């Protein structure tokens, strides 16, 4: 008669996978679900990547002279480098993290100058701590006010928001090292800065005292921010120590963010970005970095997970 | 697997079969041969492609999130930020482990199942003209030249043609 055998294929070198019942069992084939490698490079498409180079987002915001190239820049992803440095008047930002976040998320440094009237003070103060060309200078977006003649009057100014968008105002307060410096610059023995809207108010008293010497000064500036909504009004009131805004930053909402990375930027296309570089997004999981931006595989702790793409391998 | 064909009553696979996943080996008067079954092979592949495409389906695109590395010690708020991310990562790591485990058990069972389907279909085709040897092979109880074998494989084999002949050899 005849014999007819039913059967299935096999291969000489199978792959091990995990199941409900077995932590290793051999199948004919599998595919990797965890992306574990990067090129080491951040692709410049399709997201608008802005390399901060020597500049933090905050220094570009304030207008540190070596960050002037960033004026009115926009981004989907601002990349901060570990080599970045400040090179202007020494400053702090109470709630630095929040200011950095909100600006990063806004995705723009578009600045609109406004005609503030500062009656009876000297404008455009600068310092050798913050050189602009050969001479002393200052943050481009801030206006250091000091006495005119022998007086610093009460400054009291308003700027209404008659636009249909939110305005972000960056301003500050100067902290002298000595009483001599305080009175020299602002006349009054103790200054005061009050910035308000209809909805909110911030009042800051300067503190006089030495801090450690940084880029020529034991003094400091502290940076604050105020958002003004359509139909609201900014009021600024001060009898000394005001580091005045020159205008506002336009705010947006959208997909913008910021990332700390030293990966070089390259000409290529990748939806997913990590600090290690761009990664492909064909796999559902990744083990490269929990910090990601874009259409990315989800971060998991496993460096490999095999999905079986074939039957059980039972060789000859 | 659940059906007990692959790594079960079929003792092993065929490294020689390179043109399909399941198929036939015969011995008759004219010699021996081997042919892949295309419909079983495709049923298995189609199902595996199906699940593959479901799994590699891009679901998430994220933009501004929370910070996940910190250069200074801060305490409470940072503790919470880290804990939120760690919690998330563990839940996703678990989802991934479970997913592959369930997927792979099911892939093994469904490939085992398709082998079994092909075996039961062939058995039914042969009616009373053959018997199950128990190792995935049918002893056919009549003369089955290459034309006859190809008839079983391509679905045309009329069992009534060979029934008298085969019933005789069986009993
Ligand atoms: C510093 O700058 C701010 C911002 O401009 C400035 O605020 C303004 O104060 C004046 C009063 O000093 C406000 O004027 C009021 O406007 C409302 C309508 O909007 C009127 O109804 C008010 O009239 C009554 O009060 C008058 C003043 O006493 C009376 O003479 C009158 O009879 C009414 O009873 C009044 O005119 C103005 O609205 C604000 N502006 C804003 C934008 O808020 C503030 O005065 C300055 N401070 C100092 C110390 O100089
Ligand atoms: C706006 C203004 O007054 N600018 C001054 C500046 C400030 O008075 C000062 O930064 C306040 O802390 O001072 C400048 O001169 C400095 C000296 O005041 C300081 O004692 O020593 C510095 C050198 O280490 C420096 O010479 C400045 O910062 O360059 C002069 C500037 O016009
Ligand atoms: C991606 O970058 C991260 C961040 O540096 C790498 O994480 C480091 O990995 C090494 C292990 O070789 C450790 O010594 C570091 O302590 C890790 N740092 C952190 C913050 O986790 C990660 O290994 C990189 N991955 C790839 C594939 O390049
Ligand atoms: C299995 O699938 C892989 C894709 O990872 C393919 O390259 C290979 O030829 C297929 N079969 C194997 C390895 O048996």
């Amino acid at each position: 008669g005849a014999t007819l055998c039913l059967g299935h294929h096999a291969v000489p070198n199978g792959t091990l996978v995990k199941t409900i019942t077995d932590d290793q069992i051999e199948v004919t084939n599998a595919t990797e679900l965890v992306q574990s490698s990067s090129t080491g490079k951040i692709c410049n498409n399709p997201h608008r990547i802005l390399d901060g180079i020597d500049c933090t987002l905050i220094d570009a915001l304030l207008g540190d002279p070596h960050c002037d190239v960033f004026q009115n820049e926009t981004w989907d992803l601002f990349v901060e480098r570990s080599k970045a440095f400040s090179n202007c008047y020494p400053y702090d930002v109470p709630d630095y993290a929040s200011l950095r976040s909100l600006v990063a998320s806004s995705g723009t440094l578009e600045f609109i100058t406004e005609g503030f009237t500062w009656t009876g003070v000297t404008q455009n103060g600068g310092s050798n701590a913050c050189k602009r060309g050969p001479g002393s200078g200052f943050f481009s977006r801030l206006n250091w006010l000091t006495k005119s003649g022998s007086t610093y009057p009460v400054l009291n100014v308003t700027m209404p928001n008659n636009d249909n968008f939110d305005k972000l105002y960056i301003w500050g307060v100067h902290h002298p090292s000595t009483n001599q410096e305080q009175t020299s610059l602002y006349v009054q023995a103790s200054g005061r800065v009050t910035v308000s809207t209809r909805r909110s108010q911030q009042t800051i008293i300067p503190n006089i005292g030495s801090r450690p010497w940084v880029r020529q000064a034991s003094s400091r500036i502290s940076i604050y921010w105020t958002i003004v909504k359509p139909g609201d009004v900014l009021v600024i009131n001060s009898n000394g120590n005001l580091i005045a805004p020159r205008g506002y930053f336009k705010m947006r909402t959208g997909k913008s963010s910021i990332m700390r990375s030293d990966a070089p930027i390259d000409t290529c296309i990748s939806e997913c970005i990590t600090p290690n570089g761009s990664i492909p997004n064909d796999k559902p999981f990744q083990n490269v970095n929990k910090i990601t931006y874009g259409a990315c595989p989800k971060y998991v702790k496993q460096n490999t997970l095999k999905l079986a793409t074939g039957m059980r391998n039972v060789p000859e | 697997g659940l059906f007990g064909a692959i790594a079960g009553f079929i003792e092993n696979g065929w490294e020689g079969m390179i043109d399909g996943w399941y198929g036939f080996r015969h011995q008759n008067s004219e010699g021996t041969g081997q042919a892949a079954d295309l419909k079983s092979t495709q049923a298995a592949i189609d199902q595996i492609n199906g699940k593959l495409n479901r799994v590699i389906e891009k679901t998430n695109e994220k933009f501004h999130q929370i910070e996940k590395e910190f250069s200074e010690v801060e305490g409470r708020i940072q503790d919470l930020e880290k804990y939120v991310e760690d919690t998330k990562i563990d839940l996703w790591s678990y989802n991934a482990e479970l997913l592959v485990a369930l997927e792979n058990q099911h892939t093994i069972d469904l490939t085992d199942s398709e082998m079994n389907k092909l075996f039961e279909k062939t058995g039914r085709q042969l009616r009373e003209n053959a018997e199950d040897m128990g190792n995935g092979c049918f002893k056919i109880y009549h003369k089955c030249d290459n034309a006859c074998i190809e008839s079983i494989r391509n679905g045309t084999y009329d069992h009534d043609v060979y029934r008298d002949e085969a019933l005789n050899n069986r009993f």
